[PDB]
RNA sequence: AUGGUGAACUAUGCCUGAAUAGGGUGAAGCCAGAGGAAACUCUGGUGGAGGCUCGUAGCGGUUCUGACGUGCAAAUCGAUC
RNA sequence: UUCAAAUGAGAACUUUGAAGACUGAAGUGGGGAAAGGUUCCACGUCAACAGCAGUUGGACGUGGGUUAGUCGAUCCUAAGAGAUGGGGAAGCUCCGUUUCAAAGGCCUGAUUUUAUGCAGGCCACCAUCGAAAGGGAAUCCGGUUAAGAUUCCGGAACCUGGAUAUGGAUUCUUCACGGUAACGUAACUGAAUGUGGAGACGUCGGCGCGAGCCCUGGGAGGAGUUAUCUUUUCUUCUUAACAGCUUAUCACCCCGGAAUUGGUUUAUCCGGAGAUGGGGUCUUAUGGCUGGAAGAGGCCAGCACCUUUGCUGGCUCCGGUGCGCUUGUGACGGCCCGUGAAAAUCCACAGGAAGGAAUAGUUUUCAUGCCAGGUCGUACUGAUAACCGCAGCAGGUCUCCAAGGUGAACAGCCUCUAGUUGAUAGAAUAAUGUAGAUAAGGGAAGUCGGCAAAAUAGAUCCGUAACUUCGGGAUAAGGAUUGGCUCUAAGGGUCGGGUACGAUCAACUUAGAACUGGUACGGACAAGGGGAAUCUGACUGUCUAAUUAAAACAUAGCAUUGCGAUGGUCAGAAAGUGAUGUUGACGCAAU
């Protein structure tokens, strides 16, 4: 039944000082100072989590290498696969329709 | 079973503020707290994030709308007119 | 006396606005060249909430036709209006809803929505919850166009002023009784100290002018003149009449 | 700090020019309930991290001792 | 507090040493009236404001 | 500096 | 510890050793989780087994 | 009357944070079952709402017109609330 | 509170010991914020102070004492403050903070009088201040002092900035390969500009997971009890930051094509916009193994000595349970005319400027290696004695950790750890008091008034009116039961079947029956008096700090009024000035 003290001098339960009850080589209670919780990247369109990245604070990304932050896909850690899928057909589709709505009007002032 | 003959959702409220009041609430609750038809998805899915707001769980679409309803009678009164205003003026 | 409640409410000390949460003025697009000569695309990449705003606004994305840059303008939400959605701004622009034409281009009947009074406003004239503008007439001839606000008033404006088509959203929201104190205090949490209210009659007369006396009564009149100065004005301002309207608004 | 557990990178190791350290620690574990036997575990100690490799048999935890340069200053214990 | 400013640190520091009785031989010296230190002061009796 | 509150009294002064 | 195996044995609760009510002892909530996770983890593993079919589960689910 | 100092108490707003046992009642929504010369209701559960409630910590401060009333106290104490 | 001893001139009060007690984890404990400022600690010491005493002390006198790349400030912005330009003002100064301003600085270089101009190009924000509780680069264990410690020692790590070499990777198809895919890896060019994400976020509810704690079995050790009993009661059996391999709900991909509709949550949602199913990918919160690391730390035993003092050995293991407590977290649900910060900073992406190899090259987001990390704070109290109240004042003053039993319960009552045993004492026991209690018979006759007190009280079962806004009234009213012991019944989990059962493990919940007893039993604590009616205010809420908590104020609801911006209301000495207004009649202002 030890009872525990905040290791540091801020004493009021706010996000910046949580703390987890840690049992030492000692054999005591002591309290250890945990970090806020890293939250996932998302994609810009969907908003949803998106899958290969790694989870961390913002600085912690500058530590590691480009594949915890990457998939090798086009628009990699920025957007989803299936956004990505999306916008290629789109691009594709409606390039090929202005085209053909081109040669409507070369077609057409043609004739008259 | 059924727990209440006539005051449905405004249980909550009691006895206070009047059974008229309540029952303007109730009309109006019932509206905004029920799940509408998505006209793009075809599902029962939409429902209100805050005043004006419509969003379809799947479909993932958002639309403006009124406070408690999708669309306001005045607003489909609206729609209709510019409709016929514009198929109207070229044609 | 002292200084009365409604004479504290211009130093803007504690009665100014709570403008935190708010995302920004919701003003339409600047009138540059593309909306006076054609129309301009932009899509609609999210309606939201806005804190002290019974209406949502729209975060309508223009792209600038003069930098590789995207800008973003905030617009108050039609109803109908939705993610996904093109709007078009401009003189050339289909009457369709969330649009943004001038009011010379369109017939009477329309109805329009944060219009321009002046061009270059940016948005003035039916901006809230529910309220719409309508068009009645024109005047091609010394460009001017007659419209009807939301009040009753007929008003002639620039027919080079701008206008979105459609009803602005969240309407209806005014017909739910509040029943609670709590939910008029957190309506009023969010837009200004405007609540709650004592009244004068219930005050000391050093207070409010309808304060004091052994009953709680006015006194003197409650219809002020329009030529009483800061102190006076307390009741009902240059009341044409008074009491219950039993009739027609004789306009 | 880290383990290794290929004795070749551990040899690789040793010859680096920043380790002058190292320590042969000896334990006394249960493989099961009928046999006691003698784990070692040699430490090396580069500017950064600590290298570890666990040996569980003594014929060749007493080559690889050996197998050691002379530049090494080692700590047995 | 604890955690303090250098100022305010220092002018402690110079209270500090400002607390002192007399130097017992000024006393023996010619034309004194020195008897006592009278702008002595204690924690419990008499706060700096600082 | 004292303004005790006991010699006020209105019963039976007027 | 003697306490406690009379109590197992179901010493020490009757009517006279009750401050509180049943559902501060014991909520129905408590109770009615622990019936129906036995119930759906016994027709889960009776459909995986093949003693029960898909049409049969659904309607005892529901049931 | 002139010129200055004060929101470390308190009043109110804003920003940023923190704090608040166990119980009772049992609202919507949902499941099953029964009933229906057609129509839609009834029962049992689930769920866990409310400027609801009993009642802690906490905030206040009703009564004893209790103690004290040259006090422990220039407003406290105790029970009751 | 008591006894003894020691100290001393002297002991109700100091110290030690022995005993008896209390706080009782929503503490008289352990730490901090503010504030205080050396009160911390030692030595000496008692004239004053400690409302008696005093050998003692937060007193007196003399001295020592606060160690940081990682904790913080420092930096960012918040509400807001406030120079500049300009404009007002006789003026002290006011307005305003991007404004009617010619408001600045960043990469590559190009030269090789040479230091830095010209060569280009880029870029337009437009001071600064503002949080020791917001955001935020990174450290943990053990040990150590009279007094310091995430700061010192020892060991083991990490971040930033900058230098830089080696190895590896890559290239003659110049700037990687694999996988159907989700995506993966040790790495595997990428300037201007642009997008996107993180930072960055309510509240409540229950469900799941984890951690620590609680509980508990076996075993290895030590202490206790032992007239009698007790395979017994108590206690130690620990493992940090960091690193590596692995580990997941959600989400996603592939095959495939669903009604006889299925899957599925405590909670009812999902599916031809492709379910179930089969196979896989991912986040690594979190947990497990290993390293760290047993050498440390804990429990013990033995042999030793004026001594500094040790020296030597062993053991430090294996599990289990759960509406359990606290806490963190995940996936969901409910609420809103309330939808619950910003900025610094970091990353990725798009793009493709420029630069690049073959007798040799480019790359330092891969590994290893080298250097540095400044300034200030850092003691102690944090309160019936360190702050504020004139003081050693029963007052006031922000927060974290939180054992066992009873029991619904951080209720009340007892106890362990830790801490106090302080508050002027002695002797008697008159009245009167204060606090607390009890009382024959009566039963509000008392009194302005049932003031005060009593009575009631929990849980289970039964039963429950008028009235009603149909939601309530309602625990209405009103009745019965409750202990201990011995039994009974019911309610579960995991394993087991060619292509109906059996074994095993472990829970507190309910119900019932016998038996028993000076008919007792929510046995202490705890814990509603109720009913019929009236005046009044709808309710919840608020105020006269220190005589009035109310019927007063507010409130939702209602109604009225003004205003379409060159405006209404209000402010200012003035102003190229302001609040409403990040506004626009479903709004603002006034009643
Ligand atoms: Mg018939
Ligand atoms: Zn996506
Ligand atoms: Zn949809």
């Amino acid at each position: 039944a030890q009872r525990v003290t905040f290791r540091r001098r801020n004493p009021y339960n706010t996000r910046s000082n949580k703390i987890k009850v840690v049992k030492t080589p000692g054999g005591i209670l002591r309290a250890q100072h945990v970090k806020k919780l890293a939250t996932r990247p998302k994609c810009g369109d969907c908003g949803s989590a998106l899958q290969g990245i790694s989870t961390l604070r913002p600085r912690q990304y500058a530590t590691v290498s480009k594949t915890h932050k990457t998939v090798s896909r086009a628009y990699g850690g920025s957007r989803c696969a299936n956004c990505v899928k999306e916008r290629i057909i789109r691009a594709f589709l409606i390039e090929e329709q202005k085209i053909v709505k081109k040669v409507v009007k070369e077609q057409t002032e043609a004739a008259k | 079973a059924k727990r209440t003959k006539k005051v449905g959702i405004t249980g909550k409220y009691g006895v206070r503020y009047g059974s008229s009041l309540r029952r303007q609430v109730k009309k109006l609750e019932i509206q905004q707290h029920a799940r509408y038809d998505c006209s793009f998805c075809g599902k029962k899915t939409v429902k209100r994030g805050a005043a004006g707001i419509w969003t379809c769980s799947c479909c993932k679409k958002t639309v403006a709308g009124g406070a408690y309803t999708v669309s306001t009678a005045a607003a489909a009164t609206v729609r209709s007119t510019i409709r016929r205003l514009r198929e109207m003026v070229e044609a | 006396g002292r200084v009365i409640r409604n004479q504290r409410k211009g130093a803007g000390s504690i009665f100014t606005s709570h403008t935190r949460l708010r995302q920004g003025a919701a003003k339409l697009r600047t009138l540059d060249y593309a909306e006076r000569h054609g129309y301009i695309r932009g899509i609609v990449k999210q309606i939201v909430h806005d804190s002290g705003r019974g209406a949502p606004l729209a975060k309508v994305v223009f792209r600038d036709p003069y930098k590789y840059r995207l800008r973003e303008e905030i617009f108050i939400a039609n109803e109908g209006v939705h993610t996904g959605q093109f709007i078009y701004a401009g003189k050339k622009a289909s009457l369709n809803v969330g649009n943004v034409l001038p009011l010379g281009s369109v017939p009477e009947g329309t109805i329009v929505s944060n219009v321009e009074e002046k061009p270059g406003d940016r948005g003035a004239l039916a901006r809230a919850s529910g309220n719409y503008v309508i068009i009645i007439g024109h005047n091609p001839d010394e460009n001017k166009t007659r419209v009807r606000l939301p009040s009753g008033a007929k008003k002639v404006i620039s027919s080079d002023a701008r206008g979105v088509i459609g009803v602005i959203a969240g309407g209806g929201r005014v017909d739910k009784p509040l029943l609670k104190a709590g939910r008029a205090f957190h309506k009023y949490r969010l837009k200004r100290n405007s609540w709650p209210k004592t009244r004068g009659v219930a005050m000391n007369p050093v207070d409010h002018p309808h304060g004091g006396g052994n009953h709680q009564h006015i006194g003197k009149a409650s219809t002020i003149s329009r030529g009483a100065v800061s102190g006076q004005k307390a009741g009902l301002i240059a009341a044409r009449r008074t009491g219950l309207l039993r009739g027609s608004q004789k306009t | 700090a880290r383990e290794i557990t290929d004795i070749k990178q551990f040899l690789e190791l040793t010859r680096r020019a920043d380790v002058k350290t190292a320590t042969v620690k000896i334990n006394k574990k249960l493989n099961k309930a009928g046999k006691p036997f003698r784990q070692t575990k040699f430490k090396v100690r580069g500017s950064s991290s600590l290298y570890t490799l666990v040996i569980n048999d003594a014929g060749k935890a007493k080559k690889l001792i050996q197998s050691l340069p002379p530049t090494l200053k080692v700590n047995r214990l | 507090a604890a955690q303090k400013s250098f100022r305010i640190k220092q002018k402690m520091a110079k209270a500090k040493k400002q607390n002192r009785p007399l130097p017992q031989w000024i006393r023996l010296r010619t034309n004194n009236t020195i008897r006592y230190n009278a702008k002595r002061r204690n924690w419990r009796r008499t706060k700096m404001n600082i | 500096f004292y303004e005790d509150y006991l010699i006020f009294d209105c019963r039976a002064k007027r | 510890r003697a306490h406690a195996q009379s109590k197992r044995e179901g010493r020490h609760s009757g009517y006279g050793k009750r401050k509180g009510t049943r559902e501060a002892r014991l909520p129905s909530q408590v109770v009615w989780i622990r019936r129906l996770r036995v119930l759906r983890r016994l027709l889960a593993k009776y459909r995986d087994a093949g003693k029960i079919d898909k049409h049969l589960y659904h309607v005892l689910y529901k049931e």
